[PDB]
């Protein structure tokens, strides 16, 4: 008895393994990532996060690819060199479990993920997508 | 048989060419 | 318009649970009514055009 | 305040435009599809649905793909001619317009979608993902 | 540190104009 969960928490391809994809999030108010592997991996992968703004052309083309900053929690207490909240998928993970990342603070209307340097080759076996929670039309 | 709800995403504003009938009285 | 155009009502709106074609898990409904309309002497009105 | 909706309604790629990806649905009790357009298309693209089974060579990898027998609703006046279950996005759907669907009754552990015959070259643009919403364990 | 205050002796007036809804060619 599966409901019409297409609407009411949809989802869209994010990082396919070859090219990123800007996804609109203005649409909703809560969203999150789902990472997946397709085969065995190598040295843990690193992914940088980027945000876009409405380009002055199409008032709906994600603009440039600017990087979302990093914000700490009460005890985040652990800080990268810069801010620029990124993620690192640890290796030794089988294609039978998933990873659930979510940035707490958003800015813009188009989230995007990019394979950080020294990971693209190992990131080619990674499939990332994003799903939202609200409707807020 | 699978349905296909859309409720599409982005929204393009309209613009409008509101008239206010032009100025004249001439008939010939 | 009290003489230019007339509407005719035959039988008002009915709704019903259509018996048959419905299981103990499914229920089918059917409804309808009957109406119509005609023009009287249409020399009682002007229609402005361009 | 976007919660981590990675867990608690995850999502996975179903169709990237080049190949299918059978996805397990065992751990979840409900699920649904999501369709997205990347460019204006020429025809109402059609897709065939298939379900796999745990292959007895290894009870982790899915077996072959079988066409699923869609059960029609009580007033499905037009039902599948012989293509027991399938889907067909209407023509003239534009990007930034997500689509939703689901099947009423599943019969396996893995779901897969393929570009139905004659609609392949137009299916190379639409992306498809699946969202599941069960825990069951 | 230096709690600068920054305040002037002179000041010109706010020389400004007045647009008023001008000539109405009345659309053509």
């Amino acid at each position: 008895m599966n409901f019409n969960v297409g609407v009411d928490f949809p989802s869209f391809i994010a990082w396919d393994g070859e090219e990123s994809f800007p996804v609109k999030v203005d649409g909703f108010n809560q969203f999150g990532f789902t990472f997946k592997t397709i085969a065995a991996l190598t040295a843990a992968t690193t992914f940088n996060i980027f945000y876009h703004e409405p380009s002055d052309a199409d008032p709906c083309v994600p603009g440039p690819a600017i990087r979302v900053p990093e914000v700490p929690f009460c005890d985040t207490v652990l800080l990268s060199e810069d801010g620029l909240a990124a993620v690192t998928l640890p290796e030794t993970v089988t294609p039978d479990s998933f990873c659930a990342g979510t940035v707490p603070c958003m800015n813009g209307q188009w989230i995007s993920i990019a394979p950080a340097t020294g990971s693209e080759t190992n990131a080619a076996n990674v499939q990332i997508t994003v799903t939202m929670k609200g409707a807020t039309r | 048989m699978v349905k296909l709800n859309c409720r599409p995403l982005c929204q393009a504003p309209t613009a409008s060419r509101l008239v206010s009938p032009p100025c004249f009285i001439c008939r010939g | 318009w009290k003489t230019a155009f007339y509407a005719v009502e035959k039988r008002p709106m009915f709704f019903e649970q259509y018996e048959g074609g419905s299981s103990a898990w499914c229920v089918k409904y059917q409804f309808g009514a009957e109406d119509g309309g005609f023009v009287g002497c249409c020399e009682h009105g002007r229609i402005l055009q361009i």
